[PDB]
C-alpha cells in the first residue's frame, strides 16, 4: 500500500507493535525461508537518528561486519517501513555471501530417493560417494573394455536443479537435465557420448600401445595431443579431431632441419595415399613409409637427454625439442635456455619470429622459431 | 555448549581493509560431555554414543 | 563381554562346549555383531552417509523445536 499503516504489515508481516503508541515493535524478520528475532524500540516520536535495535545473537553473527552500514542506514533512512525493507535486502546479501555457512539437505525427499535411484542403476556401477553425500562418482565400460568415470555433485535439492556433472572426455559433454530425468537418464546419455567418441579412444589407445608416446606421459582421457617419438632425437606431435579421428590430424616435425626435410617432402608427396578407413598408425606407416620404435628403451636409450645448458628435463612443462642440425652434436636444448643463450650473443640476428645463431657445443648454424 | 552449539571466531581483515570478526556457529550432535583441542585445527569432542572429531584445518 | 581386541568397542566372547577338548578357552568366538567377528563395498559403502544424514536430521529436529518454543514466547 502507499501509507505506512498497511504497507508495513504487507512488507514485514511478523513485526507486531506491542505498545499502544506504536513505539515498541517486536517480532521476526524473514529472509530466504528463515525467521529472525528482532526488537525495534523507537523514541516517543518517529525518528531513526536515535532508536534502539536489539537482536538475537543469531542476528548479530549474521550482521557481523555490516554493523557500520545499519548504524549509518538508521541515520540516513527516512521511515521505519523503508528501514525494514532496506535491512531485509542487506540481510539477504549477507546470507547470499554465507551460502558456504547456511546449507542443508532435507532428510525425507532426498536420502531415500537417492538410494532408490542408485539401486535402480546397479551397485556394480557406483565407485565413490562422499560422507556429506554431495559428491558421488559412477563408472561405465566401453564396448572396447575401458573404464570411464563420471563425477556428479548433488545439492540439497537433487531432482529440482541439475547436479554438477564432471567428465574427463575431451568434447564438451552436454546433459539435457529435466526435473523428470534422473541419474539413469544422464547415465544413458553418458554411455551414448562414450559410444560416439569410441573411435577416438581406440585411436589414442593404438597410439599409446604401439608407439613411444612422449609428452602426454601417462595421458589423461581428456588429452587430444600426442607427441610421438620416431627414429632418434626427432619427434612428430599430433593433434586429432574427436569427431573425425580417422581423418588426417594436424601433424608436424621437430628435430634436425636436414633430417626433418625428407619426412615433410615424403608426407607432402604421398599424403593423397592417406585413407580414413584404416587406423592412424596403419595410415601413417604407409604414408610416411617408415616404422616407429616400440619402447627402444624409453627411460634411458643412450643419450644425456637433458638440456645441455640447464642439464635438466621438464623445465616448466617444456621438453628438450630444439636440436642441432648436425650429426656430431645432435644436442637437444630447451626453447627457453637456447633463446636466452642466443639473444645474448653478438653473432645472432633476429628476423620476424626466428633467431639464427651458433649451437653452444659445436658452433654450427642453429635456428630457433618462437 | 552442552546441548551441542559450537561457536567459532577468526580475524578476517577482508573486503574493507579493517579487522572484522568472522563468526560461525555450528550445531554438532549430542549432549557434549567433554572436549579438547588437537594440533592442526582439530577438536576431539564426545557424545554418550561416540568420541567424534572435527577438522577446522 | 568386554573389549579384548582393543578397538574402542565392547565385544562378546563365547566359549563353545567342553566335549571338543579338555583344554580351557579353546574354540572361542569373538563378535561385535557389526564388523568385528573372530572364531576358531556396494553395501558397506553408503552407511556413513546414512549415519550423518540421521544425525543431521536429528539436529534439524531440535532446531525446529527451538524455533517453535521461541515463537510461542
Ligand atoms: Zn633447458
Ligand atoms: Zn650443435
Amino acid at each position: 500500500m502507499a501509507v505506512t499503516e498497511a504497507s508495513l504489515l504487507r512488507q514485514c508481516p511478523l513485526l507486531l507493535p506491542q505498545n499502544r503508541s506504536k513505539t515498541v515493535y517486536e517480532g521476526f524478520i524473514s529472509a530466504q525461508g528463515r525467521d529472525f528475532h528482532l526488537r525495534i524500540v523507537l523514541p516517543e516520536d518517529l525518528q531513526l537518528k536515535n532508536a534502539r535495535l536489539l537482536c538475537s545473537w543469531q542476528l548479530r553473527t549474521i550482521l557481523s561486519g555490516y554493523h557500520r552500514i545499519v548504524q549509518q542506514r538508521m541515520q540516513h533512512s527516512p521511515d521505519l517501513m523503508s528501514f525494514m525493507m532496506e535491512l531485509k535486502m542487506l540481510l539477504e546479501v549477507a546470507l547470499k555471501n554465507r551460502q558456504e555457512l547456511y546449507a542443508l539437505p532435507p532428510p525425507p525427499q532426498f536420502y531415500s530417493s537417492l538410494i532408490e535411484e542408485i539401486g535402480t542403476l546397479g551397485w556394480d556401477k557406483l565407485v565413490y560417494a562422499d560422507t556429506c553425500f554431495s559428491t558421488i562418482k559412477l563408472k561405465a565400460e566401453d564396448a572396447s573394455g575401458r573404464e570411464h568415470l563420471i563425477t556428479l555433485k548433488l545439492k540439497a535439492k537433487y531432482p529440482a536443479e541439475s547436479p554438477d556433472y564432471f567428465v574427463d572426455f575431451p568434447v564438451p559433454f552436454c546433459a539435457s537435465w529435466t526435473p523428470q530425468s534422473s541419474l539413469i537418464s544422464i547415465y544413458s546419455q553418458f554411455l551414448a557420448a562414450i559410444e560416439s567418441l569410441k573411435a577416438f579412444w581406440d585411436v589414442m589407445d593404438e597410439i599409446d600401445e604401439k608407439t613411444w608416446v612422449l609428452e602426454p606421459e601417462k595421458p589423461p582421457r581428456s588429452a587430444t595431443a600426442r607427441r610421438i617419438a620416431l627414429g632418434n632425437n626427432v619427434s612428430i606431435n599430433i593433434e586429432v579431431d574427436p569427431r573425425h579421428p580417422t581423418m588426417l590430424p594436424e601433424c608436424f616435425f621437430l628435430g634436425a632441419d636436414h633430417v626433418v626435410k625428407p619426412l615433410g617432402i615424403k608426407l607432402s608427396r604421398n599424403i593423397h595415399l592417406w585413407d580414413p578407413e584404416n587406423s592412424v598408425l596403419q595410415n601413417l606407416k604407409d604414408v610416411l613409409e617408415i616404422d616407429f620404435p616400440a619402447r627402444a628403451i624409453l627411460e634411458k636409450s643412450d643419450f644425456t637427454m637433458d638440456c645441455g645448458i640447464c642439464y635438466a628435463y621438464q623445465l616448466d612443462g617444456t621438453i628438450p625439442d630444439q636440436v642441432c642440425d648436425n650429426s656430431q652434436c645432435g644436442q637437444p636444448f630447451h626453447q627457453i635456455c637456447l633463446y636466452e643463450w642466443l639473444r645474448g650473443l653478438l653473432t645472432s640476428r633476429q628476423s620476424f619470429n626466428i633467431i639464427f645463431g651458433e649451437c653452444p657445443y659445436c658452433s654450427k648454424p642453429i635456428t630457433l622459431k618462437m | 555448549g552442552h546441548h551441542g552449539r559450537m561457536l567459532a571466531i577468526k580475524a578476517s581483515w577482508d573486503e574493507s581493509g579493517k579487522l572484522v570478526p568472522e563468526l560461525r556457529e555450528y550445531c554438532l550432535p549430542g549432549p557434549v560431555l567433554c572436549a579438547a583441542c588437537g594440533g592442526g585445527g582439530r577438536v576431539y569432542h564426545s557424545t554418550p554414543s561416540d568420541l567424534c572429531v572435527v577438522d577446522l584445518s | 563381554i568386554d573389549d579384548f581386541i582393543g578397538s574402542g568397542t565392547e565385544q562378546v566372547l563365547l566359549l563353545f562346549k567342553d566335549s571338543l577338548n579338555s583344554d580351557c578357552l579353546t574354540s572361542f568366538k569373538i563378535t561385535d555383531l557389526g564388523k568385528i567377528n573372530y572364531s576358531s563395498e556396494n553395501r558397506y559403502l553408503v552407511v556413513p552417509p546414512l549415519e550423518t544424514g540421521l544425525k543431521v536430521c536429528f539436529s534439524s529436529f531440535r532446531e525446529l523445536r527451538q524455533h517453535l518454543l521461541l515463537k510461542e514466547k
